[PDB]
């Protein structure tokens, strides 16, 4: 099929953010940690350079992808993966 | 080709890989019995009012399969006669509450 | 415009100069673009893959290919790896499996290095179809025979992709497993049993951060002539003694040592 | 020890043999008999410099060629003064570099030349080497739009 390989069909994980010191995302597996930074920004209508997405209060890369964090960071645990962003 | 997010503030329901036929390619699918629970509503008014949602059967044995190869379920949240789905789209996310925002990459 | 002095230039300008440079003269256009320039294109985080792009691509003639986190369709993935003969590393890391079947098709070209970490979709059925030689009537035609280098990090393959490696891959040397995380013990112990082209073909194996691997892997890999590369990073089931271990054991006849960590290296 | 170079143009220098076999082109004539060395291929201004570059690195280290791949920031300062010349010497500093089989000075040269390609435009690079544009205005216009990187 022309179209089976868009993101749409990608197996889904859930995460919840926090405010570094209450948001529930659902996104595809390979969806990138730039990508949900994106995401935070439109939702307080902030710019990409004042919001960071952490865990263990380590900033994560942005080019690394959900299912990787997930496996290096949340093997074994429940959902939904619980992260951090914080606003400076 | 874009990725699309679901946000709420509550939890939100599991949804489940699955390819349900040889004829389609994989996607996403609730159990229709959470959707339900969600909206409060029953199997006839859902179908009823809201007839253009895709409502399919898979096997059980088949179900758990498809799902046991992930390395995100655990055993326990793996579910699992039959088991009813309902497809994964954005129409049914904004039904049950949450916003839909789409990201290019 | 001495051709050859011209072409000595070229080889220290980078792709995009070089681009640049076609645009230049209609000679340049035709220098600038020699396959000896290209040998090979990097396309990674590539949004929009235009049909000219392919084209491009096609007239460049590169031996080495990177197409990760590109998302390639399996249309446009199929026109290149049928224009391009001489193509024998393949990077398709972060795609879809839809994409990767395209090397179903029997006009794959023989590859030496494959990489399909992260693909999503790719899992032990999907492996059997990449793997599985095609139709015949007689009672190995793979196109992934002279493959030396695969790639398997963070897929949803179990023991049964395994078997069909060790069947389809006499010359595989470099195998990664990162975050596999149904992979065991077990798998090791069918690579490196007596009777397998893998037992002696491989020189590398990297399970970093697989979560079912423990120690006793350590006793299977004992059993490889040509072990160069352990990677058992973050396998929080793997004991840094059990490594000192395995670098005991093995002293006699060959020298290991752990560089960092888990990981384990002959020296 | 020394030995007598002849330019094409007929003049005669005294270099160094050690200097002299910089050039993998003299060191396989010296080897092959003896018993001046003409250098039908290269002028006398041009072999004037040429021993210039090679007395300065006579005595480099050899490099280390791996991880070691090609690059244009690799330039060393006294290499760079030396090659503030006009165009023209630049070119013929290549070729002779080429018929002497000097890598050290074909590299730097042409890391040069390549410095004053990276980053301008298709028409700066012609104004920079006086290239004549041929491209039919659909073919200048169809190449560029032809390809984006």
């Amino acid at each position: 099929h022309s179209k089976a390989h868009y993101y749409r069909y990608d197996e889904q994980l859930n995460l919840c953010l926090e405010r570094l010191s209450n948001k529930y995302v659902r996104c595809s597996v390979r969806a990138e940690v730039r990508h949900l930074r994106r995401v935070l920004c439109h939702r307080l209508m902030l710019n990409p350079q004042h919001v960071q997405l952490l865990f263990d209060n380590e900033v994560l890369p942005d080019h690394m992808t959900m299912k990787q964090i997930w496996l290096s960071r949340w093997f074994g645990k429940p959902s939904p993966l619980l992260l951090q962003y914080s606003v400076k | 080709d874009d990725f699309m997010f679901e946000l709420s503030d509550k939890p939100l329901l599991p949804c489940y890989n699955l390819q349900v036929s040889v004829s389609r390619g994989p996607c996403n699918w609730f159990l229709f019995s959470d959707v339900l629970k969600r909206l409060k509503l029953s199997s006839r008014i859902f179908q009823a009012r809201f007839p253009h949602f895709e409502i399919t059967t898979m096997p059980k044995a088949e179900f758990y399969r498809q799902v046991a190869s992930s390395q995100l379920l655990t055993p326990a949240e793996r579910p699992g006669e039959t088991v009813e789905l309902v497809r994964y789209e954005p129409d049914l996310l904004r039904l049950l509450g949450s916003e839909v925002e789409f990201q290019s990459c | 415009m001495h051709r050859e002095v011209w072409m000595a230039v070229f080889s220290y300008l980078s792709h995009q100069d070089l681009c640049v440079c076609m645009r230049v003269c209609r000679t340049w256009n035709r220098w600038c673009c020699d396959k000896r320039l290209w040998t090979r294109i990097d396309l990674n985080h590539c949004k929009s893959i235009t049909p000219l792009m392919l084209s491009g691509i096609i007239r460049r003639q590169p031996v080495s290919l990177d197409l990760s986190w590109t998302n390639i369709s399996k249309k446009q993935l199929s026109w290149l790896i049928n224009r391009l003969p001489g193509l024998r590393d393949l990077v398709l890391s972060g795609c879809s499996w839809i994409a990767v079947s395209a090397l179903c098709s029997s006009s794959c070209p023989l590859l030496r290095t494959l990489d399909v970490q992260w693909v999503e979709g790719l899992k032990d059925a999907q492996m059997r179809d990449l793997l599985s030689p095609p139709t015949d009537n007689r009672p190995n035609r793979s196109k992934l025979r002279n493959i030396v280098e695969l790639r398997l990090a963070g897929l949803d393959i179990t023991d049964a992709s395994l078997r069909l490696i060790i069947r389809h891959m006499p010359l595989l040397s470099k195998l990664h497993l990162s975050y596999c995380n149904h992979v065991t013990d077990q798998s090791i112990n069918l690579l490196t049993a007596v009777g397998t082209t893998t037992r002696d073909s491989l020189t590398e194996i990297n399970l970093s951060d697989c979560n079912k691997v423990t120690d006793q892997c350590l006793s299977f890999f004992k059993r490889c002539g040509n072990i160069c590369h352990i990677d058992l990073r973050y396998c929080k089931q793997v004991t840094k003694e059990g490594c000192e271990q395995f670098i005991a054991e093995m002293s006699v006849s060959v020298q290991f040592g752990q560089v960092e960590e888990k990981l384990l290296q002959k020296l | 020890p020394s030995i007598k170079l002849q330019s094409s143009d007929g003049e005669i220098f005294e270099v160094d043999v050690e200097i002299a076999k910089q050039s993998v082109t003299i060191k396989t004539m010296l080897e092959d008999l003896g018993m001046p060395v003409p250098l039908p291929n290269v002028n006398a201004a041009i072999l004037k410099k040429v021993i210039q570059w090679c007395t300065h690195h006579k005595d480099d280290p050899p490099p280390p060629e791996d991880n070691k791949e090609k690059r244009t920031d690799d330039i060393p300062v006294w290499d760079q003064e030396f090659l503030k010349v006009d165009q023209g010497t630049l070119f013929e500093l290549i070729l002779a570099a080429n018929y002497l089989d000097i890598k050290g000075l074909l590299d730097v040269t042409c890391k040069t030349v390549a410095n004053m390609i990276k980053g301008k435009t298709p028409e700066e690079i012609r104004k920079t080497f006086n290239i004549k544009n041929d491209f039919t205005e659909e073919e200048e216009a169809q190449v560029r739009k032809e390809n984006q990187w």
